């Protein structure tokens, strides 16, 4: 009848949070340097583990999802990273005299 | 049912009372768990005790359980007016459904007396047209819960068309009952008065109606 | 902290079948057994069986093993920890001694030595088994410290039950409804009375609303 | 007056393309520290 | 019987308390200036930072080595009034953490002070002779 | 009675030894290439690096779980000649650390060798039967 608090380390408890995710893609080999795969994305594990959570019911909201906002800024930032070293056509703004084909 | 309870038990106000629950060894005690339920007639029951001592959530500490090898017991301490009702025990295991007991009616002694309320209604003009006639005698807020009703036609007993209900418990832990007297319109109009007499061991009350007024 | 609401009372002839429903809310329907218990005057309270909404395992008492069919629907989620559901019991080969009150009940714990133990009960469903036909009631007015009493008389109806309200449920204080009488003919009759101040004749109109769903009849009588 | 409904395509935002594949996913953090009451007590020794 | 990481998240607290090892394992395990490299390195530092914080709390509660540890703090009923069967056989750790998330900070403070800060001084005065 | 982080820095060693939990808690807890981001991330890695080093020493001294641990190393008088009352009721941890900072490295070496490297082999030979 005398109750006491006891600490448990490893209880299946989670809370909604937004963190910094990273990239992971299979080991595709090759021409290359495709903007998204980049020089190095963590290669996907040879076998992924999908663990079904029985009895669990979670609330979802694809419209307030922060994964979308992160992916958006990742595509944009990846684009600029690939344009920086390429040739800039500042002198190509010379006056053009064009005729039909 | 093979699970027998005490048919009746009584305890005084502010006191305690114990209900028993026993039966054959096939359906009793060891190798079995016992639960207790409060079950007022005409209403949904309430679980008070499960797995022996351990009482259901929110149950007052006034309730306690105890199980011997041959029988189980339920103890109600600090008796209240609301504790006066019917109680059932159950024998069960984890994989086997309930076996209900024979039932126990608990009476709480040492309670204050309640004066009977008697009301008699005559037949409606729409009812005399039908043409029938039924007198309705309603009784409420009396204690203890037992009445006897007698009808009279011009101060003389009636025996044809008398119907009386059993006593029933009110929400305020008093009791109520009703009685109906069916008559033909001739008997109703051919008498000077009709009477409903409600008799209690401490006091008899009489209510009278008359076709004249 | 959830409520179980069962289907309304029904009158059926002996030999027929009837299906009672039990809709749940306020808790995870999948996590608790649904028990079915009945109470008759001849046998008292009698446990019939339970069924698990999660696994579908059912356990029926031998007395109802051959006449009771228990089924459940899939839970409709509301929040992460609550949902709504529905359980059904179909009883066939009805007899006169099967007339009584039937209850569905939610189990006690998800795990332990008494998981299925009926803990949360519904309001009950009244089942009448009889060869007699349904009969609607006849409602009559009950003519009326400075206090008085008035009401409405419900005479000769079948079967049970009959519900009475006042002013479409606006009047609940001072209402006193009496149990029904069992006439020698086999028909029931009850009365309902309300206590009001005698001075309130110029400001209050009392309407008694009688509903007898077995006959699908409503009566609104002005006292 | 709700008599007829018209539907036109559009491309207001580029994020809607990502939501078409991230509708099923969600990020949560694991909090593995739980405190509960039991009939256990530490030994004073 | 293993279901996997967070498999018992919908089970009763008693059932989930049996597979705490499962959550314990998967709880920690020319220019590299790519957007992925900065994200990865910052993600790795975030993972070890959260792990060391929980292990820090277990340290100051004298429960470093164990997944289940008992304390001296009595269970104040204002936190939860539920009995043992109702807690461990009727609730999940999720809805439990929601019911007690309110008093968690107070409980953590009593957990570090009441025992291990008192226990260590009394341990020195006891083994003093 | 709590004064806060480092509150007992000017108190006697005995008084400060009572609130070691206070120092233990607050001891660990398009382009992100900003000067602040590089400083922050490098600062966070520095904090966990110092914490893990002290916890490493407690580990190799067999004192991982505790804030107060007793050892087998006897106190060589050449380090300090002061009696217990003079040390614990007349000195602060600051001026103590200054008086013994000279022999700290030697003491740390004896602390990892003398007991826990001897204790573990003798523990196996004792529980060997
Ligand atoms: C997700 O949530 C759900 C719901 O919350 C949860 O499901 C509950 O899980 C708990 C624990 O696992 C269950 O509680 C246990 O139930 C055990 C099963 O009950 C037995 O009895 C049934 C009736 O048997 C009679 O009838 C048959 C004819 O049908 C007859 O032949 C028999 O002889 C007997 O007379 C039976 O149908 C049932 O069978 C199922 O289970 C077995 C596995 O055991 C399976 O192989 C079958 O195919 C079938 O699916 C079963 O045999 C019960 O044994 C158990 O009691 C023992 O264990 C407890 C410890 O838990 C001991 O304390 C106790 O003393 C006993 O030794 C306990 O009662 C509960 O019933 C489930 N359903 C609910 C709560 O609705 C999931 O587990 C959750 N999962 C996750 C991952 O979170
Ligand atoms: C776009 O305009 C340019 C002019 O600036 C066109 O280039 C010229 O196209 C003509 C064809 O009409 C070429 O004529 C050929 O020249 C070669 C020279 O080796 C000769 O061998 C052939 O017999 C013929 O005369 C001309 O050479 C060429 N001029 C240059 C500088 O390349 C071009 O064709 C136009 N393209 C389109 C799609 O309009
Ligand atoms: C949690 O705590 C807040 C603030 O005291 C209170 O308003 C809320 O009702 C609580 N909810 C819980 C613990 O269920
Ligand atoms: C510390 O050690 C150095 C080198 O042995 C010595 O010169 C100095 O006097 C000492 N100071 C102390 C410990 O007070």
């Amino acid at each position: 009848e005398n109750l006491w608090v006891t600490v448990y380390y490893g209880v299946p408890v989670w809370k909604d949070a937004e963190t910094t995710l990273f990239c992971a893609s299979d080991a595709k080999a090759y021409k290359k340097h495709n903007v998204w795969a980049t020089h190095a994305c963590v290669p996907t594990d040879p076998n992924p583990q999908e663990i079904h959570l029985e009895n669990v019911t979670e609330e979802f909201n694809m419209w307030k999802n922060n994964m979308v906002e992160q992916m958006h800024t990742d595509i944009i930032s990846l684009w600029d990273q690939s344009l920086k070293p390429c040739v800039k056509l500042t002198p190509l703004c010379v006056t053009l005299q064009c005729t039909n084909v | 049912s093979v699970l027998t309870q005490s048919a009746s038990v009584s305890g005084s106000l502010g006191q305690s009372v114990t209900i028993s629950c026993t039966g054959p060894n096939s359906v009793c005690c060891s190798h079995k768990s016992i639960s207790w339920y409060q079950w007022p007639p005409g209403r949904a029951p309430t679980l008070i005790i499960y797995e022996d001592n351990e009482r259901a959530p929110g149950i007052s500490p006034r309730f306690s359980g105890y199980k011997s090898y041959w029988s189980a017991y339920l103890t109600i301490s600090d008796l209240r007016p609301e504790d006066e009702t019917t109680y059932y025990c159950c024998s069960y295991t984890h994989n086997s459904g309930c076996v209900f007991g024979t039932g126990t009616k608990v009476s709480v002694l040492g309670q204050s007396k309640a004066n009977p309320s008697v009301t008699l209604f005559p037949p409606s003009s729409e009812e005399l047209q039908a043409n029938k006639a039924t007198l309705v005698c309603l009784i409420s807020d009396f204690y203890p819960g037992a009445v006897t009703v007698a009808w009279k036609a011009d101060s003389s007993p009636v025996k044809a068309g008398v119907e009386t209900t059993t006593p029933s418990k009110q929400s305020n832990n008093k009791y109520a009952a009703s009685s109906y007297l069916s008559l033909t319109p001739e008997q109703w109009k051919s008498h000077r008065s009709y009477s409903c007499q409600v008799t209690h061991e401490g006091s008899t009350v009489e209510k009278t109606v008359a076709p004249t007024e | 902290e959830g409520q179980l609401v069962q289907s309304g009372a029904e009158l059926k002839k002996p030999g027929a079948s009837v299906k009672i429903s039990c809709k749940t809310s306020g808790y995870r329907f999948n996590f608790y057994h649904i028990n079915w218990i009945r109470q008759t005057a001849g046998r008292g309270p009698e446990w019939m069986g339970w069924i698990s909404p999660y696994s579908g395992d059912k356990n029926l008492a031998p007395a109802f093993q051959d006449r009771v069919i228990m089924t459940t629907d899939t839970e409709v989620p509301v929040t992460s920890f609550t949902s709504t559901g529905a359980a059904y019991m179909e009883i066939r080969n009805l007899k006169f001694d099967d007339t009584g009150t039937y209850f569905c009940a939610k189990g006690l714990l998800r795990d332990g030595s008494s998981t299925w133990l009926p803990y949360l009960w519904g309001q009950g469903t009244l089942l009448t088994v009889s060869s007699a036909s349904t009969k609607g009631p006849s409602v009559f007015p009950l003519a009326p410290g400075g206090t008085a009493a008035l009401g409405c008389l419900v005479k000769d109806y079948f079967p049970e039950p009959v519900t009475v309200s006042w002013n479409s449920g606006a009047l609940t204080s001072g209402v006193h409804t009496f149990p029904a009488v069992l006439q020698s003919s086999g028909l029931y009759s009850l009365s309902s009375v309300v206590t009001v101040p005698s001075s309130s004749l110029g400001t209050q109109t009392y309407i008694c609303n009688v509903n007898h769903k077995p006959s699908n009849t409503k009566v609104d009588k002005r006292v | 007056d709700s008599t007829t409904e018209t539907f036109r395509p559009s491309g207001g935002d580029m994020r809607d393309n990502w939501r078409s594949e991230l509708y099923k996913y969600k990020v949560v953090k694991i909090e593995p520290l739980g405190v509960a009451p039991t009939r256990c007590k530490r030994r004073v020794v | 019987v293993f279901l996997g990481f967070l498999g018992a998240a919908g089970s009763t607290m008693g059932a989930a308390s049996m597979t705490l090892t499962v959550q314990a394992r998967n709880l920690l395990s020319l220019l590299k200036l790519t957007v992925w490299g900065i994200k990865q390195l910052q993600a790795r530092v975030l993972a070890v930072e959260r792990y060391l914080r929980d292990q820090q709390l277990l340290g100051i509660w004298g429960c470093s080595g164990k997944l289940i540890c008992c304390t001296n703090v009595p269970w104040n009923s204002s936190w939860s009034n539920r009995n043992l069967s109702e807690i461990w056989d009727n609730m999940t750790w999720l809805q439990w953490d929601k019911e007690i998330s309110n008093y968690t900070q107070i409980i953590y403070g009593l957990l570090e002070e009441s025992q291990n800060q008192q226990e260590k001084n009394e341990q020195d005065l006891l083994a003093l002779d």
